């Protein structure tokens, strides 16, 4: 079949900036059959460009597709941050195939995370089971570090993390930390900590709580 | 105003069977190509059909056999039947308008969700995660729900009956070891605005049947 | 007294698959034998009859239809197809009586900068009836509005151009297509191979 690979797999770019994305097809295809896609995170793809060159309905001409042959671009000038998105190429002359994407990211100033730390509810702990929440919001980039701590000792292999998709608008990321463990083990520990390191903080930040305070 | 809403995904066993519907407004099914496209968590489209204006119909590899698309010109409405479902049918369904060399799949549906799982089906338990009593980061405080323990996906959270929309952060659920889904939903809100103004988040599970509704309170 | 299958086959140029034309074939001898004993057709294949016999036999008519389409479309061109040309453009019957010819014209059909000239119908209510033929260029409503002629948003022009480049893809260059359909009634039989 027809196998279309988008170069490269993520881009992070400046606004204003200009963003080249290619689509390779293993074997040439009419410039009449290419097509591009905008997909924004928890939303259905947007069809931006068919055939090419040209720009579907509502697309400014700051999207521009060109290409013959095995080789077509999707050119995005003037990025602004809601352009933060997954860029899929498709072909529909030889049946439908789709690329696996590019994923662009908008860069923005360094902004360092506001840190919360939740205790478990009175409520969960009548069921058995302690969920501790450690809340990183509206940061950039994404890069963080989040180190349990339970009387000092940094926990491990208790905890998960949730990163949120670039936000559309001020171009953040938040992520949240949860400790799980049972109401036994969470009544033998009094400090519960959450300390957080980011490159827009001089050291590392440390939210904490003592238990039944 | 042209509209393609899709329904019918949820919950099947493997092997089992599922029926997904679009109905379309502002297009006429019947004189369309007509697709669909689906997206595993995580990953890329895959075109899975196409139903033509004439009534050929076409499949894509991994589909073929098993799948079979059909329409009702009396309900306007875009049908895919699902039979012998498999794990990797897991995915977001989408259905498309197609306009080929005219201009491709310009209309989208905004999808429904299908899990192939033998897992069964479980409602969550809404936890509230309470705004702190030192709450001195600027003037905002932090509170929101934690959605625990659910099969399957999505559970959808609004705040204050979708009244506040700013400050909210809803994040991607992550599978624990258990099995079971778990999300928390948080927002940020002036500090003096605890104890003027209410905080309710209404999460919805739709697989299982159940509404919650739970006040946010501090302390 | 020859047929005039030159007339059909080294034609200087074809007609659009939507526009396909027909040559009806009369009152003369045949002798394929010019036809199956090429290198240059990519595709030869005969339905309900043997081509090897093809100069012993007698049909009281013979259709010759040519068009041209994509590389990629020639499979439909058979008995029992689906896709864009055999529900929209030219329709072969499941009890077809003849033979199917088509060869690479890249070198005469393709233009640098695309050949807009062959076009083949996207959008119609209905496949084609075997045989069948249609021309209209009628506002294909895709909607519920009607289009009064005017082209738009769901209301979309019929035909598409091909586009053929000569650096195409060999499935995306355009192919000639001669399809021979022979007729058998209760009439007295006007086409013959030379052998009979
Ligand atoms: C068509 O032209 C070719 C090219 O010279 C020639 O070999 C062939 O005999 C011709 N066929 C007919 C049927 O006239």
């Amino acid at each position: 079949e027809i196998v279309l690979t988008q170069s490269p797999g993520t881009l992070s770019l400046s606004p204003g900036e200009r963003a080249t994305l290619s689509c390779r097809a293993s074997q040439s295809v009419s410039s009449s059959y290419l097509a591009w896609y905008q997909q924004k995170p928890g939303q259905a793809p947007r069809l931006l460009i068919y055939g090419a060159s040209s720009r579907a309905t509502g697309i400014p001409d700051r999207f521009s597709g060109s290409g013959s042959g095995t080789d077509f671009t999707l050119t995005i000038s003037r990025l602004e941050p809601e352009d933060s998105a997954v860029y899929y190429c498709q072909q529909y002359g030889s049946s439908y195939t789709f690329g696996q994407g590019t994923k662009l990211e908008i860069k923005r100033t360094v902004a360092a995370p506001s840190v919360f730390i939740f205790p478990p509810s009175d409520e969960q702990l009548k069921s058995g089971t302690a969920s501790v929440v450690c809340l990183l919001n509206n940061f950039y980039p994404r890069e963080a570090k989040v180190q349990w701590k339970v009387d000092n000792a940094l926990q491990s292999g208790n905890s998960q993390e949730s990163v949120t998709e670039q936000d559309s608008k001020d171009s953040t990321y938040s992520l949240s930390s949860t400790l799980t463990l049972s109401k036994a083990d969470y009544e033998k520990h009094k400090v519960y900590a959450c300390e957080v390191t980011h490159q827009g903080l001089s050291s590392p930040v440390t939210k904490s709580f003592n238990r039944g305070e | 105003e042209v509209q393609l809403v899709e329904s019918g995904g949820g919950l099947v066993q493997p092997g089992g069977s599922l029926r997904l519907s679009c109905a379309a407004s502002g297009i006429t099914v019947s004189s369309n190509y007509m697709t669909w496209v689906r997206q595993a968590p995580g990953k890329g489209l895959e075109w899975v059909s196409v139903i033509y204006s004439g009534g050929s119909t076409f499949y894509a590899d991994s589909v073929r056999g098993r799948f079979t698309i059909s329409r009702d010109n009396s309900k306007n409405t875009l049908y895919l039947q699902m039979n012998s479902l498999r794990a990797e049918d897991t995915a977001v369904y989408y259905c498309a308008r197609d306009l080929e060399m005219a201009g491709a799949f310009d209309i989208w549906g905004q999808g429904t969700m299908v899990t192939v799982s033998s897992a069964s089906t479980k409602g969550p338990s809404v936890f509230p995660l309470a705004p702190s009593s030192k709450s001195t980061s600027g003037g905002t405080a932090a509170l929101g729900c934690l959605v625990k323990d659910y099969f399957p996906e999505p559970v959808t959270v609004s705040w204050n009956s979708g009244a506040l929309t700013s400050g909210v952060h809803t994040f991607p659920a992550v599978l624990q070891s258990s099995g079971l889904y778990s999300l928390s939903s948080v927002v940020t809100v002036p500090s003096s605005s605890l104890g003027t103004q209410t905080y309710i988040c209404n999460v919805n599970h739709k697989p299982s049947n159940t509404k919650v509704d739970k006040k946010v309170e501090p302390k | 007294n020859l047929c005039p299958f030159g007339e059909v086959f080294n034609a200087t140029r074809f007609a659009s698959v939507y526009a396909w034309n027909r040559k009806r074939i009369s009152n003369c001898v045949a002798d394929y034998s010019v036809l199956y004993n090429s290198a240059s057709f990519s595709t030869f294949k005969c339905y309900g009859v043997s081509p090897t016999k093809l100069n012993d036999l007698c049909f009281t008519n013979v259709y010759a239809d040519s068009f041209v389409i994509r590389g990629d479309e020639v499979r439909q061109i058979a008995p029992g197809q689906t896709g864009k040309i055999a529900d929209y453009n030219y329709k072969l019957p499941d009890d077809f009586t003849g033979c199917v010819i088509a060869w690479n014209s890249n070198n005469l059909d393709s233009k640098v900068g695309g050949n807009y000239n062959y076009l083949y119908r996207l959008f119609r209510k209905s496949n084609l009836k075997p045989f069948e033929r249609d021309i209209s260029t009628e506002i294909y409503q895709a909607g519920s509005t009607p289009c009064n002629g005017v082209e738009g948003f769901n209301c979309y022009f019929p035909l598409q151009s091909y586009g053929f480049q000569p650096t195409n893809g060999v499935g995306y260059q355009p192919y000639r297509v001669v399809v021979l359909s022979f007729e058998l009634l209760h009439a007295p039989a006007t086409v013959c191979g030379p052998k009979k």
